[PDB]
Parts: C-alpha cells; structure tokens; sequence
C-alpha cells in the first residue's frame, strides 16, 4: 500500500493489500482480459454488508467523540469507501450483462484499491487519536517536572515523588506498549533508549532534590550542587520526553 | 478499535479478489 505503521494495522491489512498489488500487475499485463469473470453478485455483496457496517459504526463514533480532531479527519474516509463500493457495485451489474466487460475490470481494481486506501485511513486516524492519548500522558509529566524546582521540604519532596513515581510507571508502561506495536525499527530504538534515559534521571532528580530539601540552611557547597544538578537532570528529562513526543508522530516517507 | 469491522471489510474483500483470479 506500501508500509503499514503498526503490526496491529498490518495485520489486518497486509495479505489484502498483497493481493490487490498482485491484481494490479494482473491488470496492468491483461492477464484477466481474456476469461470471462465468474458472477462477482455474492463476494461484492459481501462487501457492500462491510462498507455498510464500517461506515455505521465510524458514523457513531465521529457523534460519540470527545475528540475534534478525530471528528475532522474521519469522515473523508467514509466518501472513499463510498466511493469504491459503488464502483464494485457497478462492476457486478456489468459483469452479469458481459463478464468480458473491460470498464468492469478496470472498476474491481480502482474500487478494490479504495476499499484499501479508505480503511487504511481509517485506522491510521484511529491510531492518530491513540497516540494523542499517548502524548497527554507525556505532557503530565513534562509539566510535574517544571514544579520539581518549588519543592523546598522533606513533606514537599515525599509528595512529589509519590505522584511523579507513577506517573512515570504508566508512561513507561505505554511507551514499551506502543515501540513493540512499531513497525520501523529506527524508531523502536529511539523510544526505548529515550525511556531508559528517563528512567535512570528519575533517583538522580530525586538525590539532588533530597539533599537540597536537608541541607537548604547550611550552607554547605552541596546546596549549590544540588541545585545545578537538579535543573540538569529535569533539563535532560525533559528533553527525553519531548523527544518521545516526537518519535510517537513521526511518519516515514 | 474498529478492528472488528476493519477486518471483516479486508477479508471480505480479499475473497473478492480471488474470486477475480479464479
């Protein structure tokens, strides 16, 4: 189609799109144009049901949404489908009249080729919304970062790391959740080395938060360290995090 | 998840596809 983003896309999709590539050659060197084409009334009816059901069921959804720009980009793909059903349709009528109707064959591939692209772009904006979900998630934790540096108490500090702690054990959770699921391998490597940087920065933060929380009244030297190295570590991370955010929209080709 | 009907509409159109070839 060419390359699906996620195995879960690609499962779904992967054998079709073969056999639709293998039909458009088929077509493309005549190699259909000489046999008459068996009644196509039951399969095409077949696919008219699951446009039908597709459509419906997306119909309810862009209505039962929260979500606007789900509600936006949607809908061009039920047209499409639309679109290649009718020309299916229209390739059975044809076909029943004359199986060796050359604007019916050109129908089964154009029609076959939307059904592909428009439930391609169906699942892609699901996934889309999916990986929003995703990203909000990430935003959370960017923003407790920036309030890491108004923690001035050993009852500030124990809070903060009780709700930090795991809202990091669930984007870490999403994060390995979503790289298994990629279907680029460049960009599996970037979200897990992003999430083992994170990972590791996290008792850093903490080490640094702690003893400048102990020690802010001594003064030490090591409340100046603390200091520099807490905005470090929450520099570091957070740009860590804001490079998962990238990885999680990028795209190919 | 539409995977239900997604899938349905990729095998539903995949036996189209063979019975084209056939």
């Amino acid at each position: 189609m060419p390359v699906f983003h996620t195995r879960t896309i690609e499962s779904i999709l992967e054998p079709v799109a073969q056999q639709i590539s293998h039909l458009v050659i088929m077509h493309e060197e005549g190699e259909v144009d000489g046999k008459a084409i068996p009644d196509l009334t039951a399969p095409v009816s077949a696919v008219q049901a699951a446009v039908s059901n597709l459509v419906r069921v997306g119909k309810e959804t862009v209505q039962t949404t929260e979500d606007q720009i789900l509600k936006r980009d949607m809908p061009p793909a039920f047209i499409k489908v639309e679109n290649a059903c009718t020309k299916l349709v229209r390739a059975a009528q044809m076909l029943q009249a004359d199986p060796y109707s050359v604007p019916a064959r050109d129908y089964l591939i154009d029609g076959s080729r939307g059904i592909l692209s428009g439930t391609s772009d169906l699942l892609l904006t699901f996934d889309e919304a999916e990986v929003r979900k995703i990203i909000r998630v990430c935003k959370g934790i960017l923003e407790y970062l920036t309030v890491a540096e108004v923690v001035e108490t050993m009852e500030d500090l124990v809070t903060y790391t009780k709700n930090l702690g795991p809202g990091m054990t669930k984007m870490a959770k999403m994060i390995d959740e979503r790289q298994q699921e990629l279907t680029h391998q460049e960009h599996r490597v970037m979200l897990v080395n992003s999430m083992n940087t994170v990972k590791e920065l996290l008792p850093v933060l903490i080490s640094a938060m702690k003893i400048f929380v102990t020690t802010k009244n001594t003064k030490s030297q090591g409340i100046e360290e603390a200091l520099k190295n807490r905005n470090f570590t929450v520099e570091k991370m957070s740009a860590e995090i804001n490079e998962i955010i990238r990885v999680l929209q990028l795209t190919s080709w | 998840e539409m995977v239900r009907q997604a899938r349905i509409l990729a095998q539903a159109t995949s036996d189209l596809v063979n019975a084209i070839k056939a």
